[PDB]
């Protein structure tokens, strides 16, 4: 009785949108281009489309049939299936607050361009301001002009000097003190995340109508946009260039499992918690395979988006789109994209729409990454929590901010590279292994199988079967020991990482690590009897 | 103004190492990517790669790639090129050249620096004067000689009265035999100032680090 | 990687003349190209840049042309010192490659080549050897026959034959006939002559000298 049976999705494009909004993140803008241009140029897609079959859709499916079947969250759902594997919800629960700290500060940038974007003249334009050094050369100037190495130009100068503030933090060492409107613009977002969460399911679901739908609006427009601008068929043509001899590089084809897998991101639980909510006899088969395809469709088109304004830029410049795609990050939309976008006329509309879009394409991502732990947590202490959902997405909302508050200082943008490659990358692959590994074996391919057969009214096919079997579970373990093997050496705006930054990295990833074999530690010397009692009741779900 | 003093000539065996030094003056060393060219004999000119003061970053060809370093000192704001594993097609003229980072060209070249990758011994040059006979009709103009014989490598240089005046002296090319260069020069003086005054031409080798001056007499 | 072109290794013109260079590149350059001078003996000297565009220190005679793969270098005026080595080359993409050059020869009137004869040296006598050189100067075209006589007879053994490159005043080619030979078959012959055949005059110019005290 009293609440019982949990709640349900409004309408089945709600949730559909809602899961391609998770999916659709500035990375799908950006990261996929540079990757797919630099290795290879269009002949990415063929290992980009092998390792999203072979490994991308079936971790999706698995995460997300497993989702609607049981209905329970990140950790209630193990202990009903390996209760020794329940830290997993807990591993999660710390990745994501490490995804959380850094994550909105980037549309906090992003926030505040957008605040800076209601002038008539934009700032990045004229080199007369109060942050920009005797180095600042912008256009509508002499011509002639001989560019320097100590030069730079008004888009990286605002960037560099105001915004982050880098130039007034040495490095990791010191970073401080936090720069406040950084600090204002990501309480924003925490408080606009806030109304499109606090109340559950049904307030994101209608909130993501505006923040999946707009990005390809704004992808579309600077499509029609970037097509139209003289030269920009050199990025086009340096994006879709196809080099076959870049695929016998051992290397492209992690670059192309680590891409499909962390653009997509299965087996975090957010996943999970959004098809908890759906119903048991929806169908999740089509949902999934359709939802994939837009994410590598939408970068797809995005690469077209982006690399026609960076051809459009090169050609003001002198070609080899290469150099000025030199640099991928946040410089690249944010200083390159963002200097080719104040040379064309209603700079204002394009410039607003694109901060917004990158806004746009972080609000549905966060919604969902909160989601997943706020489900999780509430389908693990029920009762004991629900009392209000807003008190617990209160909690969580603000522990992210004061957990940004590291990253909201100058040097704050040196802490958002160190939590993105050493900290969230090892960890996610590694929780998302070990729950691969433990629905197709120990809860056993088969009964997984016949909870379909259930579900859908028929058993999945022998494709899907070997892929979780195997081919899957190979797929992480792929880009694990090849994370693991080479681990990057990061440099950022002119200034190389400490050697002793990979261990503060290794300490971060770890640290969310820590908690599922001490849970097993904790799990077996709780459970009495020997060994093989233990663990086999142990790995026994619960009965009833 | 803005000058590239690069070092001297150089012979090697083949499968030793060589360093070549260049100087850089009349700017500013820290705002210009540093640059280096090679041009082998009768052909064109190739680029070897370039290098940041600041940093130090270096920028290689795949061709060069591991067989030229680069390095840079701003203490002395001196460019260094370093090669291995020498051989034949080694052998040319380089050059250390300052860029821009865009657009990019080369502005200021160095002077050159002479590479001979050979095992044959360096072999001082014979200077023999070539003067014209007594039984020669004295004219408006005389034209004398001096001739250099057997030297290695082809590095050599000939001038004439401290380089005033030649407003006419034809150099002859040297000419590579059993392993020995050897070449000849020549100047065209009116009869007004000969004999009555001193001419003397002057051999110089480099490489063997000798200097034979010969006055020419009829 | 892209490859810079100059289909004509050799381009003849005259003082005066107008002159145009092309250049080729693998793909669309948009306007990027460096037009450099080098002369011989000098480093190479830039002119052109972005292919419009004259550097500082450059006279207003030295001109470029062209949007696309191919360009052209214009000399409105050519000097005599304006004899040189030209070489087109691309900045865009790395690698940064150049063309294989292109010389340019200049073109004048005939001249008669001066002869001169030289009997060996007595320091190179003491050494127990003899040459004896022929000088041919300021002269035109480069295409000469140099034809050696000991006493009455053609010696075609131990003759090289040393050409000179154009001349940067008169625009007259220098080369030099040597002939080396032994002190013991030196003091063996007396009356040496060297002739030189060239289109100037169907007769060829001979010059001869005695080896007993000249
Ligand atoms: C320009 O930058 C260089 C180094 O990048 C610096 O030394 C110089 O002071 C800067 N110029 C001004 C006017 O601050």
């Amino acid at each position: 009785g009293s609440q019982g049976e949990r709640e349900t999705w409004g309408k089945k494009v709600d949730f559909l949108l809602s899961v391609i909004g998770y999916a659709v993140d500035l990375g799908n803008v950006w990261r996929f281009p540079y990757i797919c241009y630099q290795n290879g140029g269009g002949a990415f897609l063929l290992p980009y489309t092998i390792m999203a079959i072979f490994g991308g859709i079936p971790l999706f499916y698995m995460e997300l049939a497993l989702g609607q079947y049981h209905r329970n969250g990140c950790i209630s759902i193990w202990r009903k299936i390996c209760p020794i594997f329940k830290g997993i919800g807990y591993a999660i629960c710390i990745i994501a607050f490490y995804i959380a700290s850094y994550y909105n500060t980037i549309m906090a940038w992003a926030l505040y361009y957008l605040i800076s974007s209601f002038t008539d003249q934009l700032p990045w334009t004229s080199c007369k301001n109060s942050w920009n050094t005797g180095n600042c050369t912008n256009y509508f100037s002499e011509d002639n002009i001989t560019w320097t190495l100590h030069s730079t130009s008004p888009a990286e100068e605002f960037y560099t000097r105001h915004v982050l503030q880098i130039h007034r933090s040495k490095g990791l060492q010191d970073l401080g003190g936090i720069s406040w409107q950084l600090a204002l613009c990501i309480m924003l977002i925490f408080t606009v995340i806030y109304f499109s969460i606090w109340k559950g399911v049904k307030t994101s679901g209608k909130v993501v109508w505006v923040t999946a739908t707009f990005p390809y609006i704004a992808l579309s427009v600077l499509l029609v946009r970037g097509a139209t601008l003289p030269g920009a068929w050199r990025g086009v043509l340096f994006y879709l260039k196809p080099n076959w001899q870049k695929l016998l590089e051992t290397g492209v084809w992690i670059d192309a499992a680590a891409q499909i897998f962390f653009s997509l991101g299965p087996g975090f639980g957010v996943l999970l918690a959004f098809a908890s909510y759906n119903k048991f006899n929806n169908n999740c088969y089509q949902d999934a395979l359709v939802t994939s395809v837009v994410n590598c469709m939408t970068s797809f088109v995005s690469g077209f988006v982006i690399f026609t304004v960076l051809g459009y830029m090169a050609e003001m410049r002198n070609e080899d789109v290469s150099e000025v795609a030199k640099d991928a990050g946040p410089s690249l939309l944010f200083i390159t994209y963002a200097e080719a976008i104040a040379n064309m006329p209603a700079s204002t509309f394009f410039a607003i729409i694109f901060f917004l879009m990158l806004i746009t394409l972080g609000l549905d991502s966060s919604f969902a990454g909160l989601e997943g732990v706020i489900t999780a947590v509430l389908d693990e202490f029920p009762h004991v929590w629900a009392k209000r959902r807003e008190r617990f997405v209160l909690a969580v909302v603000i522990t992210c901010f004061f957990g940004s508050l590291v990253t909201l200082t100058f040097g704050g943008a040196y802490v958002v590279k160190l939590l993105e490659e050493y900290a969230t990358g090892p960890a996610v692959l590694t929780v998302a292994l070990i729950e691969a590994v433990a629905v197709s074996w120990f809860y056993g391919i088969t009964q997984f199988c016949r909870d379909v057969k259930e579900m859908l009214g028929f058993s999945p096919g022998w494709f899907w079967r070997i892929c979780w079997v195997a081919i899957s579970p190979l797929f992480l373990l792929f880009i694990i020991a090849s994370f693991l093997m080479s681990p990057p050496q990061l440099r950022l705006f002119q200034y190389n990482y400490p050697y002793w930054s990979i261990i503060l990295g290794y300490a971060i990833g770890t640290s969310s690590f820590i908690c599922i074999p001490t849970y097993i530690a904790y799990r077996l010397i709780i459970t009495p009897g020997t060994f093989k009692e233990r663990i086999i009741k142990s790995i026994t779900p619960e009965t009833p | 103004e803005v000058q590239l003093q690069q070092s001297g000539p150089e012979l090697v065996k083949p499968g030793a190492s060589v360093k070549i030094s260049c100087k850089a003056s009349g700017y500013t060393f820290t705002d210009y990517y540093m640059n280096w060219v090679k041009q082998s004999h009768g052909k064109s000119l190739e680029w070897i790669g370039n290098i940041n003061p600041n940093n130090g970053g270096t920028s290689y060809n795949q061709k060069f790639k591991g067989k030229a370093t680069l390095t840079v000192d701003k203490s002395s704001t001196t460019a260094y090129m370093e090669l291995r594993s020498l051989t034949s097609e080694d052998s040319a003229v380089y050059y250390c050249t300052r860029s821009p980072v865009r657009p990019y060209y080369f502005d200021y070249w160095g002077q050159g620096t002479t590479l001979t990758v050979s095992s044959a011994k360096t072999t001082p040059p014979s200077v023999y004067p070539l003067a014209p006979g007594c039984g020669d009709t004295t004219g408006s103009s005389v034209t004398l000689g001096c001739l250099v014989k057997g030297y290695f490598p082809e590095s050599v240089t000939v001038t004439w009265n401290s380089g005033s005046l030649s407003s006419s002296v034809h150099t002859f090319p040297a000419l590579l035999q059993s392993g020995l260069y050897t070449m000849s020069s020549s100047v065209t003086v009116p009869s007004s100032t000969w004999p009555s005054q001193t001419v003397t031409c002057s051999v110089a080798h480099p490489a063997s680090s000798t200097t034979v001056d010969k006055k020419l007499e009829p | 990687d892209i490859v810079m072109t100059q289909s004509h290794k050799f381009m003849s013109t005259s003082v005066g003349d107008r002159v145009s260079i092309t250049c080729k590149a693998s793909q669309d350059v948009s306007t990027a190209v460096a037009w450099y001078q080098q002369k011989p003996g000098q480093s190479p000297k830039l002119l052109i840049y972005s292919a419009s565009y004259r550097y500082t220190g450059v006279p207003d005679r030295f001109t470029g042309s062209g949007s696309g793969t191919d360009f052209t270098f214009t000399i409105s005026s050519v000097q005599a010192e304006d004899l040189a080595v030209y070489y087109c080359q691309q900045h865009y993409s790395i690698p940064r490659t150049f063309g294989g050059g292109t010389k340019l020869e200049i073109k004048r009137a005939d001249a008669a080549p001066t002869v001169s004869i030289f009997p060996p040296s007595s320091e190179q006598l003491t050494s127990g050897g003899a040459s004896v050189v022929c000088f041919l100067n300021n002269f035109y075209p480069k295409d000469i026959n140099v034809k050696w006589k000991i006493d009455g007879s053609e010696r075609q053994n131990g003759v090289l034959n040393s050409w000179t490159d154009q001349d940067s005043k008169d625009s007259t080619y220098s080369m030099s006939s040597t002939l080396t030979l032994t002190k013991d078959e030196y003091e063996r012959h007396n009356s040496y002559t060297c002739e030189a055949t060239h289109k100037t005059s169907t007769s060829p110019i001979v010059k001869s000298f005695n080896r007993n005290e000249c």
